């Protein structure tokens, strides 16, 4: 579950552990303790031994710092992503798919984890389907009849105009249905009535 | 001097509105890199050319080499993650229905081709052939590398130096199957399968709802169905022609491949630098010098080559971050665009 | 040098003896006593890689030899050629070749399952049944055929309310290093020699301070988007 | 702990400016507003 923060912590700890362990490395030099080098060699050669050791250790610090720069850049990308997620989904309702949850989005709740943030995207998912016979327009009186908002479906014999994301049939009336043109150009136009209130 | 563009004078008038009276569908491509090539470097065959004393001397330089290997492994697994999260969003591989009559729209250019042994649509075949990819993980038995070959010389030299590439986890056929599942679902179901399984819907109805989602009612779709179908078909054919004509259409992917090839090949050239040593061959250094000076030169050369490897790794890390940003962008595009309809301009 | 010697078909000009390549390594040589032009090629090699279920579960294991074919891999027994002390695998009967390289210790299965230990080029191993390691091409999923028709729609009659977590990192630990004490603790001569390298320590100090303040800004701009703290009502 | 050991050799770990109680208070404010106000409190008042 929490792998995406556990890895942050473990990578930081591992980098520091490697940086510490580098102290024992010799880098070709006779030993990795400077006092022994000073108290066992003459200054001219103690000089070069220390030179090599300093170069190695400084280069180790340098690579540590560069790796940290790159990790910080990637974490800043994730922090910009988290800021956008909190703004767009905690403080609103997002309209872009798969940004704030698999499915249609309703809300979101933040929870503060150590070195991170956790969101609880409360989404909406349709479950149970039922096939139907659908027709783009209904030619009542020669004129076509597009559904004002919804799809045309037929439970076999009768036609209803339901919404698209939750089956809920209503009888056809002039308020579900707007008209534009005539039933001579569109294909799949059908013949039905449109009750007038 | 650079011309920004043809000067124009848009006309303002507080009782003048220009309402268009005719549209024009248009299909326009958009290339994106997703995954680079998974390299992996052998520390002690590059740094320490097939020698014995040198390797022992390397054994006292700390954990530089295991750290390098660990970083490159992280990059490789990251690349496989990128590919898997961009393409394999669909849980269950759908497949196209036998009939291909989608209200008049012609998908033959994008839907798969049963004739070819490579089960890819013609457009995929075109851009595929266009991208001149260098070898990425053949078997390369000792025999194919041994010889006086000419074109394979580059990969052979890289392998001889120990530098090598690893095959991507998902073969190109599995990638093709993923893209075909995305296509079949988005054709017969629409955006509906981004919120669960795929809900079937006749394609003209889906285009009617796409239309209704940009402020134009649906009658300008149902009343002009054949005209829009012809515009769509022509547009797709044009895309095919335009891709075929200019080889620079997809220069981004070629840029990725070439950047990797250059980056790794510089590495092979780096070994021809003495670094202030007697020569660039360890064996000669060991075979002409006494241990005291020999070791000193060996330390000088090992530090040089370890520094070169460190630079290579670092720049690989940077480039992998850029590719991961592009792959996150492509994952967001395949979500908000392929699996839905986007309201974000441009 | 070491390697394998080959009858080079190439022709040297009468005065130069041996060739080279991109890296200045020798790639040919005119053999004395025979005046024959000889090639050089490194003895075949390649990384190995181990495929193990968790030790808590099993102790048997399969080994992947990357790149190499399944011909020289068994021939290379540990006694002479195979450097690692892995003698049983150099003789196993379960040798199977994939595009990644010769692997030993798994039985190829003609089935297909969603897998856990990726190998490469489609193959990926696992543990299954009298129970050992398999190696099979992965399965993308249950190949479905969604029913298209040009007059049939599917309208959902029932919903559900998922709630799915999503975990994002925000900040990292704000380390900081002490250059001189790290490199050499309390050695005044070493400090003298160390100051001679210029602005390295200052540069590291500056970079790490930049990272730390960036962390503080990260947390501040991720969480502190609220004008004033609010209270939940009593009821 | 190992932290003391790595503390020597001069590798300090500075604390984060925001303590976990402060961060928890931030998220508590967010939750209370988003529960009794909705989206309204991203735009000006609550
Ligand atoms: C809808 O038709 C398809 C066509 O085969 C069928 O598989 C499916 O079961 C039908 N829907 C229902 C709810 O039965
Ligand atoms: C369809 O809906 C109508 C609504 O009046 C109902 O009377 C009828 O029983 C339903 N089923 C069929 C098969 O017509
Ligand atoms: C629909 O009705 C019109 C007249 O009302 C008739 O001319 C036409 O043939 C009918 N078509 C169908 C498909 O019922
Ligand atoms: C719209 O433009 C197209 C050009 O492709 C033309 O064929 C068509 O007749 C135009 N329609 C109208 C109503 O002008
Ligand atoms: C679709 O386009 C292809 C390529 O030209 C060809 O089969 C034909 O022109 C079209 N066929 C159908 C059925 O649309
Ligand atoms: C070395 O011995 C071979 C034996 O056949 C002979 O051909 C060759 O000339 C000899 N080389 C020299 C330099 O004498
Ligand atoms: C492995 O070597 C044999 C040698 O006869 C060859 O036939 C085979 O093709 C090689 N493997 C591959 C995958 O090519
Ligand atoms: C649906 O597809 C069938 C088979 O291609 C076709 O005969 C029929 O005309 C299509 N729908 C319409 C327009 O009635
Ligand atoms: C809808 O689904 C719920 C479970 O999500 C179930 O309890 C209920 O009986 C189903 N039918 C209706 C009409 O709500």
């Amino acid at each position: 579950a929490l792998g995406k923060l556990q890895d942050v912590v473990n990578h930081n700890a591992q980098a520091l552990n490697t940086l510490v362990k580098q102290l024992s490395s010799k880098f070709g030099a006779i030993s990795s303790v400077l006092n022994d080098i000073f108290s066992r060699l003459d200054p001219p050669e103690a000089e070069v031994q220390i030179d090599r050791l300093i170069t190695g250790r400084l280069q180790s610090l340098q690579t540590y710092v560069t790796q940290q720069l790159i990790r910080a850049a990637e974490i800043r990308a994730s922090a910009n992503l988290a800021a956008t997620k909190m703004s767009e989904c905690v403080l609103g309702q997002s309209k872009r798919v798969d940004f704030c949850g698999k499915g249609y989005h309703l809300m979101s709740f933040p929870q503060s984890a150590p070195h991170g943030v956790v969101f609880l995207h409360v989404t909406y998912v349709p479950a149970q389907e039922k096939n139907f016979t659908t027709a783009p327009a209904i030619c009542h009186d020669g004129k076509a009849h597009f559904p004002r908002e919804g799809v045309f479906v037929s439970n076999g014999t009768h036609w209803f105009v339901t919404q698209r994301n939750f089956y809920e049939p209503q009888i056809i009336t002039t308020d579900n249905t707007f008209v534009s043109g005539n039933c001579d150009v569109v294909i799949g136009i059908v013949n039905n009535t449109v009750y007038d209130p | 001097t650079m011309s920004l563009g043809a000067e124009n004078s848009v006309a303002y008038s507080n009782n003048s509105i220009a309402i268009p009276t005719n549209f024009t569908i248009s299909v326009t491509t958009e290339i994106l890199p997703v995954s680079m090539t998974k390299t992996s470097v052998d520390c002690t065959m590059y740094i320490c050319g097939d020698s014995t004393e040198c390797s022992n001397l390397l054994l006292q330089y700390g954990s530089f080499c295991t750290q390098l290997k660990r970083a490159l492994t992280g990059i490789a697994v990251e690349q496989d993650k990128n590919t898997q999260e961009v393409f394999a969003q669909v849980k269950q591989i759908y497949k196209t229905p036998p009939i291909k009559y989608f209200g008049g729209f012609n998908f033959s250019q994008i839907l798969p081709d049963p004739s070819k042994p490579s089960k890819r649509s013609p457009i995929e075949d075109l851009l595929f052939n266009k991208v001149t990819l260098a070898d990425a993980g053949f078997i390369k038995q000792y025999g194919d590398c041994l010889g006086d070959i000419a074109a394979r010389d580059l990969i052979c030299a890289q392998k001889f130096k120990g530098l090598t590439v690893l095959p991507p986890l998902l073969t190109d056929e599995m990638i093709a199957q993923y893209t075909s599942a995305l296509l079949a679902g988005t054709i017969t179901s629409g955006w509906t399968f981004g919120a669960g399984p795929a809900l079937q819907i006749p394609f003209p109805m889906q285009m009617a709802y796409r239309f209704n989602g940009i402020g134009v009612t649906q009658n300008v779709l149902y009343e002009n169905q054949k005209l829009i179908a012809n515009q769509f078909n022509s547009a797709i054919g044009k895309i095919q022609d335009s891709l075929s004509s200019t080889p620079s259409a997809l220069g981004k992917l070629q840029d990725v491949v070439n950047h990797n090839a250059q980056a790794l090949n510089t590495l092979v050239k780096q070994l021809s630098s003495k670094f202030g040593a007697i020569s660039s061959v360890l064996n000669d250094i060991f075979s002409r010098l006494d241990p005291p000076e020999a070791e000193v030169q060996i330390d000088r050369l090992i530090t040089g080559r370890l520094q070169s490897l460190q630079t290579y790794v670092t720049q690989q890390l940077i480039r992998a971050a850029e590719i991961r940003a592009s792959a996150n962008l492509a994952a967001t595009k395949m979500s908000e665009c392929v699996l839905g309809q986007s309201k974000r301009v441009d | 040098g070491t390697g394998v010697l080959t009858e080079s078909n190439k022709k040297f000009l009468p005065f130069q003896q041996f060739g080279r390549d991109i890296a200045d390594t020798t790639d040919a040589v005119r053999d004395p006593q025979t005046l024959e032009i000889l090639d050089i090629t490194p003895c075949s090699f390649g990384g190995v890689s181990v495929i193990t279920p968790g030790t808590n579960t099993s102790n048997q294991v399969a080994v992947l030899y990357q790149g190499v074919n399944c011909t020289e891999v068994p021939v290379a027994i540990h006694a002479d050629q195979l450097t690692p002390t892995w003698r049983v695998y150099s003789t196993g009967s379960n040798v199977f070749q994939t595009r990644a390289g010769c692997l030993i210790g798994a039985e190829y299965v003609n089935n297909s399952y969603e897998c856990d230990i990726p190998i490469g080029a489609g193959i990926c191993a696992s543990y299954q049944t009298s129970q050992s390691i398999i190696a099979y091409t992965m399965s993308l999923g249950a190949e479905n055929s969604v029913a298209y028709s040009n007059n049939s729609i599917a309208i959902p009659t029932n919903f559900t309310i998922s709630v799915t977590t999503e975990i994002l990192p925000v900040s990292m630990t704000k380390t900081s290093v002490d250059c001189t004490m790290y490199i050499c603790g309390d050695s005044t001569e070493c400090s003298n020699l160390l100051l001679q390298y210029g602005s390295f320590c200052t540069q590291l100090k500056r970079a790490l301070t930049g990272i730390a303040v960036e962390q503080d800004k990260n947390t501040q701009e991720v969480f502190a988007q609220v004008k004033q703290i609010y209270k939940t009502p009593p009821i």
